[PDB]
């Protein structure tokens, strides 16, 4: 069969499945970039812009 | 006006507010130093609470900032009365004797730090 680093090869003559894999992909990034900042939000303290600006945290 | 009762008053927020004057009242009321006086109601109605914040350095000007209020309306002293003294000077000194002379209250810092305080002039 295909060996593993070759299971994506599939896609490249399925083009609806592709656009389904790449709908996945930016499914997972906007959901990291949603819960990166739900995390930072979570930690942030926003009591000293002087000398904790969010660089320092 | 229609002088309000209860069933007027009953959940429109009113019960919160001082009485006001209207804009005619700029006159003067005589005081008679040989009579003795008393307030018979008073009343305060507060419009914003400001919590001074704590801030690192020490030394720098603290400013009291702005709070949200998260206790509704159930912040005003009211049907306080006590003795209106006519001092040797012409002075008037005003000794609160009894009435609803405080309200807890929490207001609400940005950020989320609740402030509860006793609001009150007692005594
Ligand atoms: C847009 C970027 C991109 C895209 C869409 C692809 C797509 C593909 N690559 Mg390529 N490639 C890329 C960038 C990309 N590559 C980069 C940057 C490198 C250098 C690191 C490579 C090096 C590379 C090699 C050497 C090979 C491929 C192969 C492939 C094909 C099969 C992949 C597969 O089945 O993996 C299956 C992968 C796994 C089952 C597990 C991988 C686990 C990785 C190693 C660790 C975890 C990754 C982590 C989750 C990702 C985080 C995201 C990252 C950006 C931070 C597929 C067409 C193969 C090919 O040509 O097949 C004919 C092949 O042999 N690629
Ligand atoms: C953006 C990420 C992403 C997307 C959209 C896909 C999409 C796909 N993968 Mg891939 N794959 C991924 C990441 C991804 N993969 C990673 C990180 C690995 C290593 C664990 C794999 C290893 C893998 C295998 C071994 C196979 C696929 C296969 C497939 C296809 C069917 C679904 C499946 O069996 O997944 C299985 C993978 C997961 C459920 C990911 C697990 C995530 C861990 C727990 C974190 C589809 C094209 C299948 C295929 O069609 O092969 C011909 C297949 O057999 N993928
Ligand atoms: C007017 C025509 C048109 C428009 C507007 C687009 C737009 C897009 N194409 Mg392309 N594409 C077109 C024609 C078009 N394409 C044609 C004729 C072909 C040949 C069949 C393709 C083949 C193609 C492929 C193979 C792929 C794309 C992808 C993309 C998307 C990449 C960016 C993305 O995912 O942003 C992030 C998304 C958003 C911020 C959301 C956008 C909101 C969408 C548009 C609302 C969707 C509802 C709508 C009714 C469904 C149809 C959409 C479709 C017309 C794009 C983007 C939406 C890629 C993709 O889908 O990645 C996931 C992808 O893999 N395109
Ligand atoms: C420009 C930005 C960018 C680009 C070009 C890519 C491109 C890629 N992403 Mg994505 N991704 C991004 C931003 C990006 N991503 C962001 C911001 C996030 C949120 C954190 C993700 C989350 C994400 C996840 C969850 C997954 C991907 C996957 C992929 C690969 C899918 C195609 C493939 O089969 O490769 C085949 C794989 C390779 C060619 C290997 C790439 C190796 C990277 C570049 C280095 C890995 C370093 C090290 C070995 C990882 C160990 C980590 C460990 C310590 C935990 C491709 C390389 C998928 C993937 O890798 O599927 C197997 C996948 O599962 N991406
Ligand atoms: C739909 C609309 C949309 C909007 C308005 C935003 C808005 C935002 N996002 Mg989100 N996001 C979106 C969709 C969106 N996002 C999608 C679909 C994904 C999944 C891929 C993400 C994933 C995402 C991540 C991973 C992160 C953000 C972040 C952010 C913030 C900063 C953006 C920034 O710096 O961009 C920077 C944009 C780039 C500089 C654009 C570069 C474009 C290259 C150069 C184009 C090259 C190709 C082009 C064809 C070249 C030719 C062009 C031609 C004109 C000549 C901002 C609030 C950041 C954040 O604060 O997260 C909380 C962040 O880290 N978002
Ligand atoms: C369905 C739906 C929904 C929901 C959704 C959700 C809730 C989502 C979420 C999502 C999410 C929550 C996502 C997340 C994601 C994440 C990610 C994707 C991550 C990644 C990671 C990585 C990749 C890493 C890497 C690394 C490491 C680990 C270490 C170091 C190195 C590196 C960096 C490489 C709603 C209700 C709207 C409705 C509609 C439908
Ligand atoms: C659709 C998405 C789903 C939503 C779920 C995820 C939401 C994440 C939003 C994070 C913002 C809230 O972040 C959270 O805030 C409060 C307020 O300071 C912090 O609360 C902390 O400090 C306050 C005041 O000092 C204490 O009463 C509390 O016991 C303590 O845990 C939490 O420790 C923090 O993690
Ligand atoms: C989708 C996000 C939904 C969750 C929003 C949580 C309220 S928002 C949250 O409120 C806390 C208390 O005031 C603050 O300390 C914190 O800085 C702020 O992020």
């Amino acid at each position: 069969g295909l060996p593993w680093y070759r299971v994506h090869t599939v896609l490249i003559n399925d083009p609806g499945r592709l656009i389904a894999a790449h709908l996945m992909h930016t499914a997972l990034v906007a959901g990291w970039a949603g819960s990166m900042a739900l995390y930072e939000l979570a930690t942030f303290d926003p009591s000293d812009p002087v000398l904790n600006p969010m660089w320092r945290q | 006006a229609a002088t309000l009762t209860y069933d007027d008053i009953v959940g429109t927020g009113l019960a919160n507010k001082c009485p006001t004057l209207d804009d005619t009242a700029r006159g003067a009321y005589p005081i008679d130093s040989s009579q003795t006086y008393r307030i018979a109601r008073l009343c305060l109605q507060p419009t914003t609470f400001l919590v001074k914040e704590e801030p690192k350095n020490k030394r720098q000007e603290a400013e009291f900032v702005p709070t949200k209020l998260v206790t509704r309306e159930t912040t005003s002293l009211d049907q306080i009365q006590g003795e209106l003294k006519v001092n040797s000077d012409g002075s008037l000194t005003f000794v609160e004797e009894d009435g609803i002379d405080f309200q807890p209250v929490t207001v609400q810092m940005a950020g989320g730090e609740r402030i509860p305080l006793l609001f009150t002039v007692k005594n």
